[PDB]
This record gives C-alpha cells, sequence and structure tokens, in this order.
C-alpha cells in the first residue's frame, strides 16, 4: 500500500535467507510494482499541475525615471506569486513526502536488476519456468557478463515448454527496442517492414523525452557537508538550482541513447533516424516522403557533401515544384529551438559562473559559444595534436612501449631531477622526483598547519588567511605550489586531454606512544583509491561508494626528521612489498589511481609528519565547486579593482 | 560618532573585519579599560553602516536596469525569458559586488548582523561613555537603545538617574537619525506655526526621500538561510520565499517615526493629509485634488473627505482644473499595490504551504 520498497527489499532479502521461496517472489513483486506505481504518480502530478497553471508573461512596460525601484518591485511580486500558486497545486496533490526519499544503495541494486535474479531464483524453486526464463533473459541483457546464468538459460531450454519467443524483456524501454529491431530487420535488405517500425520508434521517442523532462526536478545536491557553511542568497540558491536542473535536464539525450549491452552511447541519434527512414522511404518508393526526410536532416548539419548529392539528384528527377512544396518535420525544427535556447544559457552559465558543462551533441552551431570558450577549446585542440605529433614521431624513433612512451616528460620547472623513475621503481606509471620546493616553504607550511588544525582544504586555508588568523603569505604559498604540482605532474605523463582537480588538502599525523603497545595492526590496510579490494578475491570493483573518477594521484612531503611511517608498493595479493620511497624533504610521489598501483602506508613512531596528498580526473564533470571560488578569493585579495563611487 | 563618515571616502587604516573589531571591544570593556572600547565600539558602528550603505547602492545598480530586447522566437517560451533574465541580473550583481571595499573583508555571521540590529552595543558604549565623563554621549546612548526597546527595566532606571542629574536635560538626541524624520518634525512643526509654503516644500523633500529608504530596507531584507531539510524544487524554494515574506512584511511599521513615545500609524497617510491641508490653505486645487484622491484611497471610510470631495466635485471648471486631478499620484500607487500584494500573498502561503507540525505548549 504505497509501502517504502527498500523495507520490503529486506524483508525478501532475509526471507530468502531464511528460505521461504513464496515470501520473497511476493516480497519482490510488491516492491517493484510499488517503485513503478510511485514513479507514474509523480510524473503524472508533476505534469499535470505544471500544465494547470501555465507560465505568464507580461513585459510590456517603459518605465519613466526615478520610478524604477517600484516596476521592479511589481514584476518579483507577480512572478513569485506564480511560483507559490504552482507550489500550493503541487503540494496538495503530492502528498506525505517521506516515502520519495531513499539512498543510494537501493538505487544501485536497482539499477543491476538482482531482484530479478531472486525471482529467477525463487520461479525455479516453485516450477514457474516461464517467469523464470523472462528472469533470466532480461537480467542478462541486463548485464551480460555472467557466464553462469547463460549455462542456466541453456539449462532451461533443455526441457520443455520453452519457446524462442517467449524471451521478453521487462525492463528495457520500448524506443530503444523498436529502433533496434527496425535496423536489425532492414540489415537483411528488405524494406517494406522497415518504414512502420522506425516511424514508431520515432513517435515513442519524442513521447519518451517529455517524461525525463518531468523527472529532472529533484532535491539539490550539497557536496557532502558544505551545507553547514552554505550562505547563499536567495537570487543564488534559484540561480544555482536551475542550472543544475538544466544540466540535469540536456543530460538526458545521452542517457535516452545508451543500452547497457553497448559499452558507449550511440551517436546523432534523430539524425541517424531520420538517414536511415530517407533510405528505406527512397527504396520503397514513397518519394515525398523521402524528399521530406532528406530535407529535416539537412536542417541540422548543414553542410553534408553525400546528402546534398542526394536531395539534389531527389529534385533532378522530381517536379522541382513538388521539392518546394515540402518542409521539414515541425517537431525536429521544435525540439532543435528548444535545446539550442538551453544549450545558449548553459554555455552563458559556464563562461560566468565558472559550473562547468560538456555538450553532449554534435550538432551545435558555433555561433551560440562565447568568445573565451572559442579560444579555450582552440588551445586545448592545438596542445593535443601537438602531443599526438610529438608521441608520433617519439614511436618513430624506436610494456617497453608503455614504459617507454606513456611517461618520461619535460620537466618543465628548473631544479627538479629524475630520481626514481618507472624502471628502477619495479613497475609502471610511478614516479619519484625530488626538491619541488625549496626548505622555506616547507617551514612556512608546517607554521600554517600547526597554527590551526586533518580537514585544512585550500579554501579554508584562504578563508582563514582572510579572517586573519593565519598569516596570508602561507596561504598563497600554499596555492601556488599546489598549482606547481598538478602542472608538473601533468605534463610529465604526456597527457593530452587537460587535468582538473578532485581534493586536495593538507594533514599531519602525531605519533601517541602511550598506545603503540601491542600495536602490531597495520596503520592502513593495502588498498587502491579507485576502486575496493576485498583481500583475497583478488578482484576489484567499480562500486559507486568508492570514487570511480579519480584517476592520478600525487604526494608530496615536507618535513624531513622523524622515522617510522614509510611509503610503499604492494602487489595485488596484499602480502610481498615491491618497492619503498623514504621521505624526506621535497619529494614527490606520484602514480596512477588504477588496479595495477595499490599502495601502502606503515605506521608513525616518535615525532610529527605533515604532507599534501592531491587527485585528479580527466572528466571534466567531476571538478571541485570550491575551485573556483578559491580563485575569486584570490582575485579578490591580490588583484584588486577599482570603479568610481562618485 | 557618526560625524566623521564618508561612504565616497574612507580612510583605510580602520577597514578591519566586523567581529574582530566587536570581540576585540568586548575583551577590552570586560579588562577595565574604556578609551579603547570607546574608539573601537566607535569604530564597528562605523564600519556597519558603511556595510549596509554599500549593500544599498549595490541593489540599487543592478535591479534598475533596461530589459534587453530578445529574438523573436524567444518570447514563446515564458520560463527561459524569466530565468534568463534573473540570471543576468545575478552575474551583474556578483559582479558589482567585487567593488566597493567594504565586500573585500570577512563577512560577518548571522547572530552578529542579528544583533547589530537589535542595537545592543549601545548599552555597552553608554557603560563607557559614564566612566569617560561624556555625559551628553551617555544621555543620547541611552536614549537611542531605549527607542527601539521601550518595555525594559534596568535601562528606565539609568536613564532615571541621569534625568535627576542636573543639566541633563536638552542632549536628548537620536543618534542613529534618518533624515525624512527630522524633515517630518520641522515640517509639523512649520504646520503649528501657521506656515504654508514652507511646509509644502519640506514636505515634498521628504516624501520619495522614505519611499526611496522604504525600498531599499525592502530589497536589503532577501537574507541568506540555515539548510534544514531537502525537498523538491519548487516547495524547497517556496518555503525560502515564505521566510523572506514574513521578514519583508516585517519592515513597514519598523521605520515609521517615533515622537512622544508613541508611533504613529498611517504615516504616509499623515503626510498626504498635511499636504492636502496645506495645498487647500494656499487655495490651488491644481494641486490639492492628487492629495485628497490619494488618502481617500488609503482610508475607504472618512466622511469628512468624503464631504469635501463632493463639494470639490461640484466645481468642475470654477478653479479650472481638468479630468487629469482626480486620479490618484503613481507613487502613491506603487506604495499600495506593493503593500497589499504583500499582505495577500502572505495570507495565501499561510494555508497550504508550511507544515501545521508544532501547537501551543500547555
Ligand atoms: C507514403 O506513405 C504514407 C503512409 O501511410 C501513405 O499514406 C499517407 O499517409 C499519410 C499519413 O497522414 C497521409 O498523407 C495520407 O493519409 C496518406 N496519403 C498520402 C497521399 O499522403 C502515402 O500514400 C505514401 N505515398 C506514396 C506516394 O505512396
Ligand atoms: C604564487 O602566486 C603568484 C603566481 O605566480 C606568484 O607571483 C606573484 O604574481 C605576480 C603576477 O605575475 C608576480 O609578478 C609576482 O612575483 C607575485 N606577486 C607579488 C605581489 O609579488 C607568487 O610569487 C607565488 N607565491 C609566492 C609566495 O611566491
Ligand atoms: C551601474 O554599475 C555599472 C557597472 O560598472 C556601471 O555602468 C557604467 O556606466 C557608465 C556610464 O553610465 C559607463 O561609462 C561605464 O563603462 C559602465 N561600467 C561598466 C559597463 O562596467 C555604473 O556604475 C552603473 N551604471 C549606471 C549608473 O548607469
Ligand atoms: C495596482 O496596479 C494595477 C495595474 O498596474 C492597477 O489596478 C487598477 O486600479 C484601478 C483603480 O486604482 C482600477 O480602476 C483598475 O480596474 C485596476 N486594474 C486592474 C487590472 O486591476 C492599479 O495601478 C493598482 N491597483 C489599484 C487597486 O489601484
Ligand atoms: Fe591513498
Amino acid at each position: 500500500g504505497m509501502v517504502t520498497p527498500d523495507l520490503l527489499f529486506a524483508e525478501g532479502t532475509a526471507a530468502y535467507a531464511r528460505g521461504d521461496w513464496p515470501g520473497v517472489v511476493l516480497s519482490m513483486e510488491r516492491a517493484l510494482r510499488s517503485r513503478a506505481a510511485l514513479r507514474a504518480l509523480r510524473l503524472r502530478c508533476r505534469t499535470q499541475c505544471a500544465a494547470d497553471f501555465p507560465w505568464e508573461l507580461d513585459p510590456d512596460w517603459s518605465p519613466s525615471p526615478a520610478q524604477a525601484s517600484g516596476a521592479a518591485a511589481l514584476r518579483d511580486l507577480s512572478f513569485f506569486g506564480g511560483l507559490l500558486r504552482r507550489a500550493a497545486c503541487l503540494r496538495r496533490c503530492l502528498g506525505p513526502p517521506a516515502a520519495h526519499s531513499l539512498s543510494e544503495e537501493m538505487e544501485l541494486e536497482f539499477r543491476k536488476r538482482s531482484p530479478y535474479n531472486y525471482l529467477q531464483v525463487a520461479y525455479f524453486k516453485i516450477n514457474k519456468l516461464e517467469k523464470a526464463v523472462a528472469a533470466a533473459h532480461t537480467f542478462f541483457v541486463g548485464n551480460p557478463e555472467h557466464m553462469e546464468m547463460q549455462q542456466n538459460l541453456d539449462y532451461y531450454q533443455t526441457m520443455s515448454g520453452v519457446k524462442e519467443a517467449d524471451f521478453k524483456d521487462l525492463e528495457t524501454q520500448p524506443h530503444m527496442q523498436e529502433f533496434r529491431l527496425g535496423v536489425r530487420l532492414y540489415s537483411e535488405e528488405q524494406p517494406q517492414e522497415a518504414v512502420p517500425h522506425l516511424e514508431a520508434a520515432l513517435q515513442e521517442y519524442f513521447v519518451a523525452y517529455e517524461e525525463c523532462r518531468a523527472l529532472c526536478e529533484g532535491p539539490y545536491d550539497y557536496d557532502g557537508y558544505n551545507y553547514l557553511e552554505y550562505n547563499a542568497d536567495l537570487f543564488q540558491a534559484i540561480t544555482d538550482h536551475y542550472i543544475q536542473v538544466l544540466n540535469c535536464k540536456q543530460n538526458c539525450v545521452t542517457e535516452l541513447a545508451s543500452h547497457p549491452s553497448r559499452e558507449k552511447p550511440f551517436e546523432d541519434f534523430l539524425p541517424s533516424h531520420y538517414n536511415y527512414l530517407q533510405f528505406a522511404y527512397y527504396n520503397i518508393g514513397n518519394y515525398t516522403q523521402a524528399v521530406e526526410c532528406a530535407k529535416t536532416y539537412l536542417l541540422f548539419f548543414p553542410n553534408d557533401e553525400v546528402m546534398n548529392q542526394n536531395l539534389a539528384y531527389y529534385a533532378a528527377m522530381l517536379g522541382e515544384e513538388h521539392t518546394r512544396s515540402i518542409g521539414p518535420r515541425e517537431s525536429a525544427k521544435e525540439y532543435r529551438q528548444r535545446s539550442l535556447l538551453e544549450k545558449e544559457l548553459l554555455f552563458f552559465a559556464y563562461d560566468v559562473f565558472g559550473i562547468p558543462f560538456v555538450d553532449p551533441d554534435s550538432w551545435t552551431p558555433e555561433e551560440v559559444i562565447p568568445k573565451r570558450l572559442q579560444e579555450k577549446q582552440k588551445s586545448e585542440r592545438e596542445t593535443a595534436v601537438r602531443i599526438s605529433q610529438e608521441i608520433g614521431n617519439l614511436m618513430k624513433e624506436i610494456l617497453d612501449v608503455s614504459r617507454l612512451t606513456r611517461e618520461g616528460g619535460p620537466l618543465l620547472y628548473e631544479g627538479i631531477s629524475l630520481t626514481m623513475n618507472s624502471k628502477l621503481l619495479n613497475g609502471s606509471q610511478r614516479v619519484v622526483m625530488d626538491g619541488v620546493i625549496s626548505d622555506h616553504e616547507c617551514q612556512e607550511l608546517q607554521r600554517l598547519t600547526n597554527v590551526a588544525a586533518y580537514g585544512v582544504t585550500v579554501f579554508k586555508a584562504l578563508k582563514l588567511g582572510q579572517e586573519g588568523k593565519v598569516p596570508l603569505q602561507s596561504a598563497h604559498l600554499y596555492y601556488n605550489v599546489t598549482e606547481k604540482v598538478r602542472r608538473i605532474m601533468e605534463s610529465y605523463f604526456r597527457l593530452d586531454t587537460p587535468l582538473y582537480f578532485s581534493y586536495s588538502h593538507l594533514v599531519c599525523r602525531t605519533a601517541i606512544e602511550e598506545v603503540q603497545a601491542e600495536r602490531k595492526d597495520d596503520s592502513h590496510p593495502v588498498h587502491v583509491d579507485n576502486c575496493i579490494l576485498n583481500a583475497e578475491t583478488l578482484v576489484c570493483v567499480k562500486e559507486p561508494p568508492a570514487y570511480t573518477f579519480r584517476d592520478y594521484s600525487a604526494i608530496l612531503y615536507l618535513n624531513g626528521d622523524f622515522d617510522g611511517g614509510n611509503f610503499y608498493f604492494t602487489e595485488l595479493d596484499a602480502k610481498t612489498v615491491t618497492a619503498e620511497v623514504q621521505p624526506q624533504c621535497g619529494r614527490a610521489v606520484g602514480f596512477s589511481s588504477g588496479t595495477e598501483n595499490p599502495h601502502g602506508v606503515k605506521a608513525v613512531t616518535r615525532g610529527q609528519r605533515c604532507a599534501i596528498a592531491l587527485w585528479f580526473t580527466l572528466d571534466p564533470r567531476h571538478s571541485e565547486r570550491d575551485r573556483v571560488q578559491a580563485d575569486d578569493l584570490v582575485k579578490m585579495l591580490f588583484s584588486p579593482e577599482e570603479m568610481d563611487l562618485s | 560618532q557618526y560625524e566623521r563618515y564618508s561612504f565616497r571616502s574612507f580612510p583605510r587604516d580602520e577597514l578591519m573585519p566586523l567581529e574582530s573589531a566587536y570581540r576585540h571591544a568586548l575583551d577590552k570593556y570586560s579588562g577595565e579599560h574604556w578609551a579603547e572600547s570607546v574608539g573601537y565600539l566607535e569604530i564597528s558602528l562605523r564600519l556597519h553602516r558603511l556595510l549596509r550603505d554599500s549593500e544599498a547602492f549595490c541593489h540599487r545598480n543592478c535591479s534598475a536596469a533596461p530589459q534587453p530586447e530578445p529574438a523573436a522566437g524567444l518570447a514563446s517560451y515564458p520560463e527561459l525569458r524569466l530565468f534568463g533574465g534573473l540570471l543576468r541580473r545575478a552575474h551583474c550583481l556578483k559582479r558589482c559586488k567585487q567593488g566597493l571595499p567594504a565586500f573585500r573583508q570577512s563577512q560577518p555571521s548571522r547572530e552578529v548582523l542579528a544583533d547589530f540590529q537589535r542595537r545592543e552595543p549601545y548599552k555597552f558604549l553608554q557603560f563607557a561613555y559614564f566612566k569617560a565623563n561624556n555625559l551628553p554621549k551617555a544621555i543620547a546612548a541611552a536614549h537611542t537603545f531605549l527607542l527601539k526597546h521601550p518595555d525594559d527595566e534596568m535601562m528606565k532606571r539609568n536613564m532615571a538617574y541621569y534625568k535627576s542629574l542636573p543639566g541633563a536635560e536638552d542632549y536628548i538626541k537620536d543618534l542613529e537619525t534618518k533624515s525624512y524624520e527630522s524633515l517630518f518634525i520641522r515640517a509639523v512643526r512649520a504646520y503649528n506655526g501657521e506656515n504654508w509654503r514652507t511646509s509644502i516644500t519640506d514636505m515634498e523633500l521628504a516624501l520619495p526621500d522614505f519611499f526611496k529608504a522604504f525600498y531599499e530596507c525592502l530589497a536589503a531584507c532577501e537574507g541568506s538561510r540555515e539548510i534544514k531539510d531537502f525537498k523538491d524544487f519548487y516547495l524547497s524554494i517556496a518555503d525560502h520565499y515564505v521566510e523572506v515574506l514574513e521578514c519583508k512584511i516585517q519592515c513597514e511599521e519598523n521605520l515609521t517615526p517615533v515622537i512622544g513615545g508613541y508611533p504613529v500609524e498611517k504615516f504616509v497617510a499623515t503626510m498626504y493629509h498635511y499636504l492636502q491641508f496645506a495645498y487647500y490653505k494656499l487655495n490651488d486645487l491644481k494641486n490639492a485634488a492628487p492629495c485628497a484622491v490619494s488618502y481617500l484611497l488609503f482610508d475607504q471610510n472618512d466622511k469628512v473627505m468624503q464631504q469635501n470631495l463632493v463639494y470639490y466635485q461640484y466645481h468642475r471648471d470654477t478653479w479650472g482644473l481638468s479630468d487629469e486631478h482626480f486620479q490618484p499620484r503613481p507613487e502613491a500607487v506603487q506604495f499600495f499595490n506593493v503593500t497589499t500584494l504583500q499582505k495577500e500573498l502572505y495570507d495565501f502561503a499561510k494555508e497550504n504551504i508550511m507544515d501545521d507540525d508544532e501547537g501551543e505548549v500547555v
């Protein structure tokens, strides 16, 4: 009765642990139907309320001067009155909001369709072979990396009552299945049955798209614990929330075309639809529909040669008046207009507020992008092609290829000496370089961390420096040194894609000599930053409760007098030691955070050990939301401006 | 302590964060030192006033901007137009807030601003003034704190003690004064002296100043909030605006000037009443009619004004007036519309939006 799904999932899991198959099938079916009903109810309410009270717009006004503030007040009040009415109706419609809040873990286990595995096991337990093979097939389609269930449905097919047509999916959306069936069955060069299916595969898409647009208005996504010190004004809250909502809306066109069987999303979905449609239409002989489809494709990429030839050939063969008569499909035009306006707004936001965004479509005209972004993109392409030419020349000069090409860099800054390379350190993608900074810088960093303190981020250090508790020069030096280490480590590994931060904090370890009695356990078990290692299983997992976007990692030490607490690299078995690095002053160790490099830290002895750790990702979607704030703060404090108050 | 103050030019020697100066002042006050505490308290008050005026100047520059003309197609999509305009406003405000010096130091926490609005430092300031032989200043500080809070007990005893002291009978002044209240007092004094032209001039000067101050106080009222729950888009912003609307509707009565300890009611109505009486006494109906129309708009029931409005209507052109002299002034229309709309929005909101899960403790 509209009960929370995770409770039913837990009850079913407990019953399965006991082994009561009727209980588990009942619980799992109830949970799945509950989720479906909840989604349908939310969609219906949220799409009816916004249509009952249309958004109003009456901007016709020209203010007489000094009669200016009142117009702003009136406009703001009218807009917020409309908003309040919409919110009142939506709240009166929806109902009790407690049930809709669920954590991530059940979301992932719903994505993996493990309940379907539970259903197949239970249905086999109670001789329900049809539903059992249905569940097996849908789990296989969802995740095709389990040979055991392949044997399972093979053995299911061994005993009678099973048909090829019985293999029906229960989770994949209709439009994707229709499109795949149409393309596959057109691949046999049979044109007739090709036209209807694709046409159907067209319509559903648009409808499907609409529903996604109505399921994006979700709760804000705070950066973990950053809501304790959130100090945003009202007009900042609106902008941030709406920018996130618009980003999540525009992210949908790269999700509606991603099928779990394929490892990468399809490219240019709607234009490919139109191209296949026009080819099939010409083969069938519906000539006007063919010229229509060609024309509506030409609205997307206006500079394609082969289809220009095709349209010219159609127009020469056909009477020119008919070619003039028909224009492009209206729905595609409307979709393009909406998407283009949204992209323009999002790119303006990226230019000004420094909130990142990546275009999911390849058909945007280059007139909607500001100038600075164009210059940055040109520079990025230039450096990428330069790196490609350099690596090509280096390969021409020729694990050895990896050992000689993927690392070995320029070391642009002076005073840097390659101390330990990959060949000596017994492995791949490991670098140990010395003399990143002098002793003075280490001393100021140590003073900064001693004055106030395990959680001092660069942003926090700069804020405290602005307040006056900690000297400012130390914070400025911290920011400059972190940028410097980013640059050098990125340039050493010959990385074409630009590099972005993910986290950067200073820390200090203080030995407690009174709790070291019989403390034979390691300070931290050997692990990997990318995945979670299950020790004896000897297999990793890209499991979201462990960050999956961190790619490169770096650490730099500051002090040069203690004992214990070394750093070492350990093989996958978590027993043998491959290499170790002796801590000193100005030592930097860098490695890829992949599963091939498990690192380990020994326990510390008498003294204090302080160092900085850094993690870099390659995906521009995952960058800190405080780095831009820190950049703005440093621009505030050390790049002053002036404007006439008179 | 407001003598050496200038928004255009502020000396850089005393540009410290507000909390640091306030904490130093309290620590010195507990340490029995007097002169240093006096200086630091004056510094803190000046800094607070500078911050408030900087916020006002920043929020006057941005909202009062021409609306750009959009493309023809974009006019078919309302929500995008609205939020794009709002985004442009936010970007302009953020760019213009990296300007004025007062915004380049530490931001005070919410509680410091809350207590400063409550005018609490004036108590410590008056005690310090007493400990340094500055009796008129102490009297002024005591009266200034008493004006905002008239129900206290120890401050009344202190004020009675000061009044008992000889000589302290004329330095009773409000330190945190405004222009419009002084202009209103002068205008009323002139009116009771049966002088007309001076009253008209001063009162007309007073009107737009009060309108500007009220609009600024409305604008700078959209403060921050502490996040305490997660909701959907529409609800989780509607609650924020409900709180801001409460703090907004608690704004008109604060700006009301007080005389004799009894705040006056219907301030704008009193303004227009005095203006109309003076204009009638000067026999210039051409200006008299709009004032009567506006006051009758502000108060729908008054026999006296219905009577003389009828008498005005009986002479359609005897004084030589046209139909452009029976409609309200634009400014009064703006004020009345803003007030009524805010009242109605709060009334509508306090029936459906906020959850009813708290009750009176029995
Ligand atoms: C091209 O295919 C359509 C698909 O049914 C044929 O039928 C047309 O269907 C559309 C759908 O609204 C409408 O235009 C008419 O109902 C149908 N007739 C025409 C002339 O469009 C259509 O006949 C086919 N054209 C040719 C030349 O075979
Ligand atoms: C880190 O910050 C800056 C960035 O390189 C370093 O240089 C400062 O910035 C200006 C701009 O070119 C330089 O010309 C000056 O040498 C520096 N500024 C000043 C005011 O001297 C800066 O030196 C680095 N930080 C430290 C502590 O050296
Ligand atoms: C509002 O703030 C803007 C932001 O600087 C200022 O606009 C300036 O306007 C003058 C003439 O009106 C121009 O000469 C300047 O170039 C403008 N500054 C810019 C564009 O940065 C100004 O302070 C305010 N504008 C007004 C009062 O019209
Ligand atoms: C508030 O503004 C509205 C529109 O800007 C105006 O409302 C008109 O008020 C007059 C009398 O004041 C009425 O005769 C009209 O019928 C009203 N029109 C509408 C559309 O409501 C007016 O400027 C302000 N409202 C009032 C009641 O004065
Ligand atoms: Fe680590």
